[PDB]
């Protein structure tokens, strides 16, 4: 979408643009050189967390300026803006990386990586144990008491060893602290927090489900005290006298509970200083209330875990002295193989596989017809061994080997002439329980074999096809002898690999589905054609219940450029509305129905769908002052709820005027109140979200109203002017299918990242270019 | 309804490690910032833009 | 008739006069964004002189009026683009045009 700027020009050398983001009102703004331009993004969804990022083609050199100690900013921020280097988190260091890689560089070669894990907007809010429910147990009150007594001794000890002294007022410098004095000789409000502070302790404890009880009466009066040299004593004769604990010895539980007490007190904490109007942030900022630690606990820095861990250590180890008792799913594997070219049908074949992590890694040997959908092993098409814990998998798991660790090297070897399957780990022959050398036998021949991998996430792994056999390691130790041939020896290019996308796609529904099927029902004298779907394993044992995401393989394109019981033939042959409904039969739930429309662009599949969760923005153009004078609203699906029009069938309507970009819907011969704009080039293609209730589910007509022409009419061009109804076979319902195969580059941009400096900033650097010949498929708008 | 071929340019993406956002009870700030200077930019590489 | 979007500045004084040869490089598309030309892919820049209905009418309208080193589109309507009969093969009825056109040289 075009935009206004003074001097509107393509990004030249010497320009500097300046993004903000505002998440109080949704907002992206930019500035060129300082002036600003005049557009806005807006009503965006929050579904998740954004990150700058830049998107460039070979032939660039770009430099990010994030302000303090990197590069600095040439331009003051607007008020009340944060620079974005005060937004590290505490346990991670800035750096520059790629976004969700499966391949790269290492010191042997490729290394194939596995999904990443990401954080969530969730992971930053504070969820204390802290209920309304209160205990105050009448039975651990003096423990309360004597508890707050030692733990005043031991932050004495702690303050006197760090040099502080008796002081009536308070003096950092000096390090006076008016608090070294006897307990009892507190002010009563410094007696009562510390009371109070002791008793939410036990309070605490027993929230987490401990069990907190006298079990050694004869253990208080066997206490002994610390007994400190003279150079502990106060001016006011107060020298600290903290229990001697050394016998006590936490038990598994008891540390458990210890690591579990300090981790809720602290978000308890948390929460109330967000609850205070507190937030995070590196440059501790008092009039700003911005604070470094302002953080839950899983996301903190250890030296202060382990500090705040040791008050609540010691806590704990004064109760028992004093005698008392203390008692998505598919973006998870990829799955790496090579081309089905590459099949072997006989002889002895050998590649090795490195595990640079210990995570859940399984190779082996796959036939051509794998499916991208499933886990290795999981059915008769895969032999593979699972390194995370020694197991073969073939139509289930046993055990069989040991264990891995990192760096080692498993070679794999097939026998064709033997239908033999051997794995080696580290030039030694994996074993058996029952002694038997060999994994696999009597295996079929079949179609041939393949070698396979997936990978876990966070996984890193190493794969060695042999091309050169002085790159082995244990090729010569076993192997050699034996006859196995490295699997891409004599070869003069590297084999091409598969590796499974885990984006959706619509796909034709499979003829032979187990659970789906579509029947093409012929259009009689007083009905339209349809296209019915009907579940053939409803109510039955195994039956699978899910969201459907269903689409016409045809789309309709409205125009280039917008204007300013008997059929009229003028008006028929002068309209340019178009009509067709859905029909839900009785029995299935409207509520779980939407009727409309899809962007070519849609591939959420979302297992708890609603019309909340649909992507939309806004772009909001104005001039240099202001003065909206355009606001475009954008989405990817047109959608109407069938649980706002709630024993009988539904048949909802969906009205399309191709020359002005308006649609429309009809309830029941009802108008709806909501509707629809689009622009010019839009493509829509008729979908249907549904989720299973019954045998009979939907069934799409394909009909015609009163001057109204049909579906056929804009979506073949012979038709144009014919208002038949008609439904040619290149018209069929499509699916939406998670995953499917994609082929690997032969080759990879190099880009260069680097610190230029304090005040440069960070630096990226491509130069080499790379082209590849795309093929386009014009109907579904992709390559 | 024929195939369409073309030659095109491959395109990457950098992002830093910084992550923020907006929720209920969260403890992060609202208001970010950041600037991007170009240094050398070649208009034409290939036939490509 | 033909809208100037100026896409890189040029030197903005040279202006292309009567008899001179211009020297430019092109990429011809239509509006739902196929491409159908481009002098870039053959690597050599097209060249034709001011004034002898050597071109369609919108293109040299839209080259005359750019200077020397300026990158801008033109935009040209049908009824100037060869009209209703259009191009047989290459270009449907009543198309309008886009054209990236830079001006390279001139004599």
């Amino acid at each position: 979408r075009p935009v206004t700027s003074p001097g509107q020009h393509l990004l030249a050398p010497e320009d500097v643009v300046s993004c903000c983001l505002d998440l109080s009102v949704p907002s992206i703004s930019f500035r060129i050189n300082g002036c600003p331009v005049q557009g806005v993004f807006e009503a965006f969804n929050l579904d998740g967390l954004f990150f700058p990022v830049v998107s460039f083609s070979a032939g660039v050199k770009v430099r990010f300026l994030l302000g303090g100690r990197h590069g600095e900013f040439k331009f003051l921020p607007p008020p009340g803006y944060a620079p974005c280097h005060e937004a590290v988190l505490p346990r991670e260091r800035l750096r520059l990386e790629p976004i969700k890689e499966y391949r790269r560089e290492g010191p042997r070669g490729p290394h194939l990586v596995g999904p990443s894990r990401c954080l969530s907007h969730t992971d930053f809010v504070p969820c204390p144990v802290d209920t309304v429910q209160i205990v105050l147990p009448p039975h651990l009150e003096r423990i309360r008491e004597k508890l707050a007594e030692n733990i005043h001794e031991l932050w004495a000890l702690t303050r006197i060893e760090q040099g502080w002294t008796y002081g009536p007022v308070r003096d950092d410098n000096k390090r006076l602290h008016p608090c070294l004095v006897n307990f009892h000789s507190l002010p009563e409000p410094e007696r009562n927090y510390n009371l109070q502070m002791s008793g939410e302790t036990l309070k605490t404890l027993l929230a987490l489900g401990c069990h907190v009880g006298m079990a050694d009466e004869k253990a208080e009066d066997n206490l002994k005290k610390t007994k400190l040299p003279k150079t502990y004593m106060m001016s006011n004769g107060y020298k600290p006298a903290p229990l001697d604990l050394s016998h006590v010895r936490l038990t598994p539980a008891q540390t458990t509970l210890v690591d579990r007490l300090a981790e809720n007190g602290h978000n308890v904490w948390a929460r109330d200083r967000v609850a205070q109007g507190w937030s995070y942030s590196a440059v501790q900022d008092i009039p700003a209330r911005r604070n470094p630690r302002l953080v839950p606990y899983r996301l903190l820095d250890e030296a202060t875990k382990r500090s705040n861990r040791d008050s609540l250590c010691q806590a704990v180890r004064t109760l028992l002295g004093y005698g008392y008792n203390i008692e998505s799913r598919w973006d998870r594997v990829r799955i790496f193989r090579a081309e089905k070219s590459y099949t072997v049908q006989s002889g002895r074949w050998y590649f090795e596989f490195e595990a640079v992590t210990t995570g859940e890694m399984r190779v082996g040997w796959a036939r051509p017809e794998l499916r991208p959908d499933v886990e290795l092993g999981a059915d008769e098409l895969a032999y593979v061994f699972n390194g995370h814990r020694g197991q073969r998998w073939h139509l289930g798991s046993e055990p069989f080997g040991r264990p891995w660790q990192s760096g080692d090297v498993v070679g794999c070897m097939i026998d064709l002439t033997e239908n033999t399957i051997i794995f080696t780990l580290n030039g030694e022959v994996l074993m058996s329980d029952s002694g038997s050398e060999t994994a696999f036998r009597e295996i079929e021949i079949g179609d041939g074999f393949l070698p396979v991998c997936s990978l876990g996430p966070g996984q890193v792994g190493h794969l060695n096809l042999g091309q050169d056999v002085s790159s082995l390691r244990f090729f010569a130790i076993c192997g050699l002898q034996e006859g196995f041939e490295p699997f891409a020896i004599n070869m003069q290019r590297p084999v091409t690999t598969w590796f499974s996308k885990s984006l959706p796609q619509f796909e034709p529904v499979p003829p032979e589905h187990p659970h789906y099927e579509v029947a093409r029902m012929d259009g009689t004298v007083d009905t339209p054609p349809c296209l019915r779907l009907a579940h053939r394993t409803w109510g039955s044992q195994n039956s699978l219940v899910e969201m459907l995401f269903l689409r016409l393989s045809l789309p309709v394109q409205f125009h280039q450029h917008f204007r300013c019981n008997r059929d009229d033939p003028e008006i028929i042959l002068n309209t340019t509305t178009y009509y067709y409904s859905v029909r839900v039969f009785a029995g299935q739930e409207p509520s779980c129905v939407w009727v409309g429309w899809v962007t070519p662009d849609y591939h959420q599949h979302d297992m708890n769908f609603d019309l909340s969760k649909v992507r939309a923005v806004t772009v909001t153009m104005g001039d240099e002052q202001g003065n909206v004078h355009s606001s475009l609203k954008c989405s990817n699906c047109y959608m109407v709820w069938g649980g706002d029009f709630v024993h009988t069938d539904l048949v909802i309507g969906c009205l399309v005027d191709l020359a002005t970009g308006l649609m429309t819907f009809t309830a029941n011969g009802k108008e709806s109140n909501t509707f629809f704009q689009v622009e010019p080039n839009t493509k829509l293609f008729p979908a249907v979200f549904v989720l299973p209730t019954h045998q009979n589910v939907i069934q799409f007509e394909l009909g015609k109203q009163k001057n109204i022409m049909p579906l056929s009419a804009a979506m073949f061009l012979s038709e144009r002017k014919n208002p038949a109804p008609q439904c040619p076979p290149r018209l069929e319902v499509q699916m939406l299918m998670p995953v499917s195969w994609s082929r690997m580059p032969n080759h990879f941009l190099q880009v260069e990242t680097r610190r230029a400096g304090e005040r440069l900033g960070w630096a990226v650097q491509c130069q080499d270019p790379l082209t590849m010949m795309a093929l386009h498929i014009p109907e579904e708008n992709r390559c | 309804l024929l195939l369409q071929t073309n030659l095109i340019n491959y395109v990457t993406s950098i992002r830093p490690n910084i992550f923020v956002g907006r929720a209920e009870g969260s403890t992060q700030y609202g208001k970010w910032y950041f600037e991007v200077m170009v240094d050398e930019v070649v208009p034409f590489l290939t036939a490509q833009a | 008739g033909v809208e100037i979007e100026t896409i890189s500045p040029g030197d903005g004084r040279t202006f292309p006069k009567k008899g001179q040869t211009c020297v430019v490089h092109y990429t011809g598309m239509l509006q739902n964004g196929k491409k159908f030309d481009s002098s870039r892919d053959r690597n050599k820049p097209f060249k034709f002189r001011i004034g002898k209905q050597e071109v369609i009418k919108g293109f040299e309208e839209g080259a005359a009026q750019m200077s020397l080193g300026q990158r801008a589109k033109l935009t040209c309507t049908p009824d100037v683009a060869y009209g209703a009969t259009g191009h047989p093969g290459v270009i449907p009825p009543n198309a309008t045009l886009i054209f990236d056109v830079e001006l390279l040289n001139l004599e």
